[PDB]
């Protein structure tokens, strides 16, 4: 739904890296290069950032209950 | 029958991680130091959430969990504050808790990224690690999130939210001199970071008289506590635990004798 | 000639003497499907692919793959009249979830097809507006590190059901029996399979009125509690009173202590015009030691016990496994397909690109995955040196640890205690 | 009987499988026939 | 062999072969 | 004439211990010296090995003739 | 309602003792220390320090159940040396070890900075 | 009456003990009557009240009146929340209270309800009348001659022996360092003085005939003397329940009451040792060397060539059919025999490939009950897929699948899977294996129901048959089924397999 | 039935679906009866207007020829005839 | 004109075109449309 | 008691025996707002 904070395996902060992750993705940076640039050396953090599904935009597509 | 003489050799010092080596020590003490690193270092994390308004697409306890999982810079605030059961005040006081206030309204058409930067704390010295920011929630137009939180003191045993370390890489005997691992094919196993062997020699010769010394530590902080401060607090906490056990054991012995 | 409804057919390629009707021009046209109005219907109308039913299947001799069946070798059959687009298409929706299904045995594939139906996760994008009873939503669904191209068309990556967890196959403390697994308590606190269970109660009044009787403290003046109130066991969420020809109470309880927090309240008029109400209540389900989790290869298994990160074993890099599973369960529940999934997941996590687990690929085998893993400073076979969490001693046998996709199941202790 | 049951809305894969399924007339269809290749998921 | 002997003598002691009660 | 195995069957042991425990739980007098442990089952078994249980067992022959046996003379292998 | 809270994993319940000493009757000069609300940390370091003492015959720790925060430490020592003072010496040795380690770590931190 | 909950394994519990959540324990109560030497504790429980767990719910006076939760005296039947030491049935188990909300048991003999009786007589009678492939591998690894344990490891393992006398045995090696052996630890585990002889699975038959017949060159036949493992590796037959195994002999000698302790000690010590030694399974256990893989491929190619030769000769059909069968049945039998023997040879070669380090071999040599075929399929070849005891039928017109030719009886068709599970199955092989698995599922589904019906019918047939006090077996209507039980009037659980030693030898 | 050509959601973009509280990824193909999402499962039946020859064991007929016949759901949904032959245990059709 | 060694991407984009043209429940939708019309 | 609509999201007043009908909106499926009472969310 939304990017998790403190990836489950080790606990490194990954909740502040999603937006920079997408910014690097839109650039010429590939998947592995983007993950290395974000500083996720351990493959658990790479797993957390790579496998995440951002359902927050899909949920926000619907109109809110209160205007 | 008495203590050995440990030596500390720090190789890398950085704001996010510390790499050091502890020599002339037995394996159990090093493992306990690692264990205290992970679980027995008290830090400050948000533990009481009251959401006054939540129009986001995420339910209230989702936001509460995300807020409680956000690190807070508590390098020196943890020592001053005391635990809730150790404090005889009302449900909360500034001396045993830190107050945070969040109030965001998305009155603009584009999505509002409510992050940890919007968290405002009364105490200036304890703040989220940002001062990118920890993305708490995303708000559509007309969605408002308002809440009040209190952060208390705790360690990793209480919850992983109070774990100060991000990654604790603990290693000993990088080359199998003690043969603690029996490699079926030692030639195919990659060399360790601290391995002193040459390329041709995959495994070190067995050392019958050897015992584990020279433990390598790579402690990565989550930002809520300096890694050097993490190690110092861990050592102090382990010493305090041993002192309390001394007190209890002496009391029981003098009561039974 | 059959033109009647009911018969089942699949579309597949048409083959000339020894060549396909599908040429490079068709592929190029289909590549830019958008802004070119060249869809599958144009391919059908171009005499390249056609629909063959079961009746015509006897009279046709298919080609499994065009890469090495129409070539020149020891002659087996030169009259290839049709070719399959891809063999993996023989599988269904649930069978397409399994990565490397050809490396498993059929009972395991059937069991996983059964499990995927009750796999917990986000089911629809608009679950907030809708109220369907017995709904489960996962906190952090993730794409599998090891996926099949068929799952691209199932929109599984659009909204999945399961989380990729670092699974080590070891026997740690005996809580790792043939079915049970032991997960990281601290990582559960960080968000393993945290779920919200929405339950909907519908009530109707007819000639019965929604009014608060004179516990009913949480009840509002309208006879219905406002959303956002924590309701415990033996609590009334709906205040309904029926006239007695002093007034009989026909209120609804919380079905034997189904603790939770009310999410939404709705009142509307039915076809008869009578007012009816709907209550959606959400309950937080954090994985205990009774919840059942299943990989994409392996039987349903409950949680053995939850250990904290320090209790959990750790590698040289401090990567404590998310879930430890029984090595002895290979003959029983899980196959070597699970091991290959772990290897490919490790390779994908280190490399970055999501691994491909097409059933019949012939270009992605165990050796290539092992070489890729070895290229990233790891043991080629996926084994890793682990340290005992309790004592810090280096475990003699190197544990096979890697990221694997796991699925929480509807069967939970919290659902059945009530 | 056995027709038109409530749609399984627990998982998207579950919903897709429910929307794409077949019920045999019998209340030997037990085994999996050769002709089911490509027609029906094995 | 004791269990098999008991089973066989149970349904042969009537003087004629008898089926199970079912 | 008293012909029967001198041992005491498992089922006989179960029923006699159950009955003795129920009686001593209803505050029946105890003929063995007591310890600090309280559980009536434990005192029942310890009076059993004390060989002074005040209950005899009637053993019914298949025809219907009873055959009394004092628990004192019922030696116990276990 | 059934899930145990996390504070009692380490917090001492009222009315129950932190450490209890029990004499092992079936082995001469042996003792069992029951320490409540403690994980493998203190048990492991105490056991290692006791094995470092050459005047002990047996020294070990056990967690009877991971769900029950309690450790049993068995210590059997030589004659004219009760397990109590052996335990005290081991824990004091651990305290001195940790104090020296902390001082040397502070020295190393000072040396690494601006140097 | 009770609350049902899924069962979660807990090795730390006793074999006869059950872990019960405190909520379920407080949900239903056990009734106890007041005794002059238990009034204090019952008074404490009733003072605690129903709010806390270790309390009471209802009180019944001598007049039968029920009081909800205060004076307690003789004759008062108070129902208190069940605590440790209580007996419940689903066989009776001792109750232990554990934090979380799942029932817990040990899996050593092989969602469910439980019930606790109220009266003391039924409790006493259930109390007096009432290691599954998981620890076998670790026992096998523990009894290896390679196992040498350090002083701390020995002490840690020793603490988990409930029957330990407290005396640390002298290590098998004193210098250069004090090193014990796993055989010594298991010897301490073994209770009493048990003497047992039991050949190991790996033990070949030529060892006894030739020299070294009891110096054990390959860690041969297990010998145990004076209740301690003198020599050998303990596999399933030497440890699992069988004829003359260690557990069976120990039971028959000195009681199930401490055979249960033997089980618990084995489980605890083995788990704690495996905590540091570790066990795992992975990719490397199915990557048997290229020599054995090439041999398996060559054997499969030879088998396929033999089948092709059989087919071409059958086309020339000189090939006098075997008596008692037609041409079709005879030649199907020949093809099936060729495929089966090729599969068995490949599986045997794959099993022999694992020399010492493969983790699959540890389960194979010990748990060879039904794991040999699975391992052979994983490494060597999946094998021929059969439907209704025959090869894959021609579902289409004289053709198994539309990807073959008409009248194709070769190994490629008809459902023979050349590739193993590691190499992956071809789509035709995948479909044939799907057919085989579907048939197996149908067979299991019908077999379970039929077996249950047979069991119910058989137990209903002779439920009333009992051994009478005159050492005779009679039914409910009191007809003598047997003058003496088993023709000798002696129990069936106290007998053993023996040899006459005078029937076979010549005059 | 949902997402059919006669449903209001037919031919609607992703935004149109996510402005009327509808999931774009919802496949549709189900009915909403009394507020419940009901799906019709295709019933398997024997094909019509085709001749099948079978051989029953216990039946006195050695071979039976069956042909279920209709007029494309005009009327009488079942109408079948049998062409059997008696076993010689002389071949009477 | 021929697609050697590129067959995987070709067949997968063909399947992609089939799926985004028809869908997953295309049979039910087509049957209902035939019934109504 | 303040009560919100479903699509126009305008607050409406609903009393006892009051038919569900939003003013100047034309829509008749509608919701209610949050509580003002204190609720505690543990951040575990
Ligand atoms: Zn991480
Ligand atoms: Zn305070
Ligand atoms: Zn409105």
């Amino acid at each position: 739904m939304i990017i998790p904070v403190r990836c489950f395996t080790c606990g490194k902060i990954v909740g502040n890296k999603w937006e920079a992750y997408l910014g690097l993705l839109q650039a010429e940076y590939t998947e592995g290069d983007a993950l290395d640039a974000l500083g996720l050396k351990r493959y658990c953090c790479r797993r957390m950032l790579l496998a995440h599904v951002d359902l927050i935009e899909k949920l926000l597509n619907y109109a809110p209950l209160e205007k | 029958p008495y203590a050995n003489q440990p030596t500390v050799r720090i190789t890398e010092l950085t704001d996010e991680n510390v790499k050091f080596i502890i020599e002339n020590t037995d394996l159990a003490v090093a493992n306990s130091i690692r264990r205290v690193f992970i679980a027995e270092v008290p830090i400050i994390a948000i533990d009481w959430v009251q959401i006054d308004a939540n129009s986001s697409v995420l339910h209230d306890e989702f936001i509460a969990h995300r807020l409680g999982l956000i690190p807070l810079t508590s390098d020196d605030i943890v020592d001053k504050l005391q635990y809730s059961r150790d404090c005889t005040c009302e449900e909360f006081c500034p001396e045993c808790s830190v107050e945070f206030t969040l109030d965001v309204r998305c009155n603009e058409d584009q999505t509002r990224h409510v992050t940890s930067r919007d968290l405002i704390s009364n105490s200036p010295r304890v703040i989220p690690v940002t001062s990118d920011d920890i993305l708490i929630v995303k708000l559509r137009k007309g969605q408002e999130l308002r809440l009040r939180a209190y952060a208390k003191k705790g360690f990793g045993k209480e919850h992983a939210k109070w774990n100060p370390t991000a990654g604790v890489a603990f290693e000993y005997d990088p080359d199998n001199a003690l043969r603690h691992t029996v490699y079926p094919k030692p030639e195919e196993w990659p060399k360790s970071e601290y391995s002193e062997l040459d390329e041709d020699e995959s495994q070190a010769p067995y050392d019958p008289n050897g015992k584990p010394e020279r433990f390598y530590y790579n402690v990565e902080s989550c930002g809520s506590l300096r890694p050097e401060t993490i190690v110092l607090s861990a050592l102090s906490g382990l010493k305090k635990k041993l002192s309390d056990l001394q007190t209890q054991l002496s009391h029981e012995i003098q009561s039974d004798v | 000639i059959y033109t009647d409804a009911g018969r089942i057919c699949r579309p597949l390629l048409i083959v000339e003497k020894q060549k396909l009707l599908l040429k490079k021009r068709h592929i190029d046209q289909l590549k830019e499907r958008e802004y070119n109005n060249y869809s599958w219907q144009d391919l059908v109308a171009s005499g390249v692919v056609e629909y063959i039913d079961t009746l015509e299947e006897e009279t046709v001799m298919l080609a499994m793959t065009p890469d090495d069946l129409q070539e020149k070798e020891v002659a087996y059959c030169s009259t290839y009249t049709h070719c399959e687009i891809h063999p993996s298409m023989i599988l269904g929706v649930c069978a397409s979830i399994i990565p490397f299904p050809d490396h498993n045995q059929s009972p395991r594939n059937t069991y996983q097809s059964a499990m995927g139906k009750q796999a917990m996760g986000v089911y629809i994008t608009n679950f907030h507006v809708r109220m369907d009873t017995l709904a489960h939503v996962l906190y952090y669904p993730q794409k599998p590190l090891v996926t099949t191209r068929s799952m691209e068309y199932l929109r599984f990556r659009e909204l999945p059901a399961g989380i990729n967890s670092i699974v080590a196959i070891a026997s740690y403390t005996g809580y790792n029996q043939e079915d049970s697994v032991i997960m990281n308590r601290s990582a559960v606190d960080r968000g393993f399979f945290r779920s919200v269970f929405y339950r909907s109660y519908k009530e109707q009044e007819s000639k019965e009125v929604f009014e608060k009787p004179t516990i009913y403290d949480k009840l509002d003046d309208d006879g219905l509690i406002a959303p956002g109130v924590r309701v415990s066991g033996d609590d009334v969420i709906i205040g309904k009173t029926v006239t007695l020809p002093t007034k009989r109470d026909c209120s609804t309880f919380l079905r034997t202590s189904e603790t939770g927090i009310v999410d939404q309240v709705m009142v509307t008029l039915n076809q008869e015009g009578y007012k009816f109400c709907k209550i959606r209540v959400r309950s937080v389900r954090i994985p205990q030691i009774g919840d059942k989790f299943a990989s994409r290869h392996g039987q349903k298994g409950t949680c053995g016990i939850q250990y904290r990160q320090e209790d959990m074993p750790f590698t040289c890099e401090g990567i404590t496994p998310d879930i430890i599973i029984n090595p002895h369960a290979i003959p029983s529940r899980m196959t070597i397909g699970h091991l290959i999934e772990c290897l490919q997941g490790k390779v994908s996590a280190n490399k970055g690109e999501i691994g491909d687990a097409t059933p019949f690929n012939d270009a992605v085998n165990v050796q290539k995955i092992s070489n890729l893993l070895s290229d990233y400073g790891y043991h080629l076979r996926g084994n890793e040196v682990l340290y005992n969490g309790f004592t810090g001693r280096k475990i003699t046998s190197q544990i096979f640890i890697g990221p694997t996709y796991y699925q929480r199941l509807k069967h939970m202790v919290d659902d059945k205690i009530h | 009987a056995g027709v038109s049951q409530v749609l399984n809305r627990l998982t998207f894969a579950s919903t897709l499988s429910h929307l794409r399924r077949l019920n045999s007339p019998i209340g030997k269809p037990r085994q999996l026939h050769n002709t089911l290749w490509g027609m029906v998921c094995p | 062999y004791r269990h098999l002997a008991l089973l066989c003598d149970t349904m042969t002691c009537r003087g004629h072969l008898m089926a199970i009660t079912r | 004439k008293r012909i029967t195995t001198p041992y005491m069957t498992k089922y006989e042991r179960a029923r006699v211990l159950g009955t003795r425990a129920l009686q001593i739980a209803m505050c029946a007098p105890v003929m063995v010296e007591l310890e600090g442990e309280t559980d009536p089952l434990l005192i029942a078994m310890k009076e059993l090995k004390a060989r002074k249980i005040p209950i005899i067992i009637r053993r019914y022959l298949p025809d219907g003739s009873y055959e009394d046996w004092g628990v004192d003379e019922l030696i116990i292998s276990d | 309602m059934n899930a145990p809270p996390a504070f009692e994993s380490f917090l001492l319940f009222e009315g129950e003792k932190k450490i209890t000493i029990n004499k092992d009757t079936k082995v001469p000069n042996a003792c069992l220390f029951t320490i409540n609300k403690e994980d493998h940390t203190l048990g492991n370091i105490i056991k290692s320090q006791l094995l470092k003492d050459p005047q002990v015959l047996f020294a070990g720790y056990k967690v009877p159940h991971p769900l029950e925060h309690k450790i049993i430490i068995r210590v059997q020592t030589t004659p004219d040396y009760s397990p109590q003072e052996a335990f005290t010496n081991a824990i004091t040795d651990l305290i001195s070890e940790l104090s020296l380690l902390e001082e040397r770590f502070r020295v190393a931190i000072k040396d690494k900075q601006e140097g | 009456f009770s609350a049902r909950t899924v069962i979660t394994p807990d090795p730390n519990l006793s074999i006869d003990q059950v872990g019960v959540p405190r909520s379920i324990a407080a949900n239903m109560t056990f009734a106890e009557i007041v005794t002059p030497f238990n009034i204090d504790r019952l008074q404490e429980l009733v003072r605690r009240g129903n709010s806390q767990y270790p309390g009471a719910k209802y009180i019944i006076r001598d007049n039968g009146d029920r009081i909800d939760l205060l004076h307690l005296q003789t004759g008062y039947k108070v129902e208190r929340h069940m605590c440790d030491g209580d007996i419940v049935i689903f066989m009776g188990h001792r109750v232990r209270i554990l934090p979380w909300s799942t029932f817990r048991l040990n899996l050593s003999v092989t969602e469910m309800n439980l019930h606790l009786p109220q009266s003391l007589e039924t409790r006493a009678e259930i109390q007096e009348l009432a290691i599954v492939q998981d620890t076998l591998t670790a026992v096998r690894k523990f009894t290896k001659r390679d196992v040498f344990l350090e002083r701390g490891e020995v002490m840690n393992l020793l603490m988990f022996l409930s029957t330990w006398d407290g005396k640390v045995p002298q290590p098998a090696i004193l210098k250069p360092r004090p090193l014990w052996t796993g055989k010594q630890i298991f010897s301490l585990i073994i209770p009493g003085h048990i003497n047992c002889i039991r050949t190991h699975s790996t033990h070949p038959d030529d060892e006894d005939s030739g020299p070294y017949k009891h110096i054990s060159p390959g860690d041969t036949k297990v010998v145990v003397e004076n209740g301690e493992l003198i020599m050998g590796i303990l596999c399933k037959k030497s440890l699992g329940t069988s004829a003359g195994s260690l557990v069976h002999i120990s039971y028959l000698e000195m009681g199930h009451d401490i055979t249960r302790l033997f089980y618990s000690n084995i489980q605890t010590v083995i788990n704690n040792w495996l905590l540091i030694e570790g066990h795992t399974i992975g990719i490397g256990d199915s990557i048997a060397d290229s020599k054995t893989y090439q041999d398996i491929q060559n054997t499969i190619k030879k088998a396929k060539q033999d089948v092709i030769e059989v087919i071409e000769k059958a086309h020339n059909n000189e090939l006098e059919p075997t008596p008692g069968n037609t041409l079709r049945q005879t030649f199907e039998n020949q093809v099936n025999r060729i495929l089966n023997d090729a599969r068995d040879k490949t599986g045997s070669s794959a099993q022999k490939s694992l020399s010492e380090y493969n983790n699959f071999k540890s389960m194979v040599v010990s748990g060879a009950k039904g794991s040999k075929i699975n391992i052979s399929q994983v490494i060597a070849v999946v094998g021929q897929q059969n439907v209704e005891g025959k090869r894959i039928p021609f579902g289409f017109k004289h053709r198994t699948l539309p990807h073959f030719i008409k009248d194709d009886y070769g190994p490629e068709s008809r459902g023979f899977v050349e590739n193993s599970y590691l190499a992956g199955l071809t789509p035709t092989e995948f479909f044939f294996h799907a057919m085989g698995g579907r048939e197996g599922l149908i067979d299991t589904a019908v077999k379970t129901a039929e077996t249950g019906y047979i069991q119910r019918r058989l137990i209903k047939s002779m439920e009333s048959v009992m051994v009478k006090y005159d050492a005779t077996v009679r039914n409910s209507i009191n007809q003598v089924v047997q003058l003496r039980y088993g023709e000798d009037g002696l129990a069936g659980e106290s007998v053993e397999f023996q040899n006459l030693a005078t029937l076979k030898p010549s005059n | 039935m949902l997402r059919s050509t006669y449903c209001l959601l037919n031919g609607l973009t992703d935004r149109d679906l996510c402005e009327l509280n509808e999931c774009p990824l919802d496949p549709g193909g189900y009915f909403i009866i009394n507020g419940s999402e009901k799906v019709l499962i295709a019933q398997e039946k024997m094909a019509t207007n085709t001749v099948y020859v079978f051989a029953k064991k216990d039946s006195k007929y050695a071979y039976t020829g069956e042909c279920r016949s209709c007029l494309e759901n005009s009327s009488r949904p079942t109408s079948t005839i049998w062409v059997s032959m008696l076993a010689r245990g002389g071949q009477r059709i | 004109e021929i697609t050697p060694d590129l067959w995987q991407e070709a067949c997968w984009i063909v399947i992609s075109s089939y799926f985004d043209e028809k869908g997953l429940v295309r049979q039910q939708l087509d049957s209902f449309d035939e019934f109504i019309q | 008691m303040i009560y919100i609509c479903g699509e126009c999201h305008t607050e409406n007043e609903i009393k006892s025996r009051d038919p569900i009908r939003c003013r100047e909106c034309g829509y008749r499926i509608m919701y209610k707002k949050r509580t003002k009472r204190l609720v505690v969310f543990d951040a575990r």
